């Protein structure tokens, strides 16, 4: 199951340290996406509707590189 | 993998909101029915 799908706080705390990622939080829309998704009014459709907005896509793609210990196979 | 990635975003978002914005703890099993 989604056991190691959960990220360790170290990796998450590194997000705020990332000059690139923190700069994304400067977007009033992006931060609204974040808080909306967390409240979970309907995370089901939000997870879809958020991946279409380039702002949240940037945020997502940025946090992945910071929290993913997963190497790029054989790159 | 998007199945993994999207859930990973949930960890990212919730961490930030936790020390940046509100820091609230609404997502808890405060139900005393159990």
């Amino acid at each position: 199951g989604p056991h190691m799908d959960r990220v360790s706080l170290q990796n998450l705390k590194n997000l705020g340290e990332s000059a690139t990622l923190r700069s994304l939080l400067l977007n009033p829309h992006l931060r609204q996406l974040m808080v909306n998704l967390d409240q979970g009014e309907d995370k089901a459709k939000l997870m879809r509707a958020y991946m279409q907005e380039p702002l949240f896509v940037e945020f997502a793609d940025c946090c992945l590189g910071i929290v993913e210990p997963s190497q790029n196979e054989e790159s | 993998d998007i199945r993994h990635e999207r859930n990973v975003i949930l960890q990212c978002v919730r961490y930030i909101i936790k020390k940046d914005f509100f820091g609230l703890d609404t997502n808890s099993a405060k139900s005393k029915d159990v």
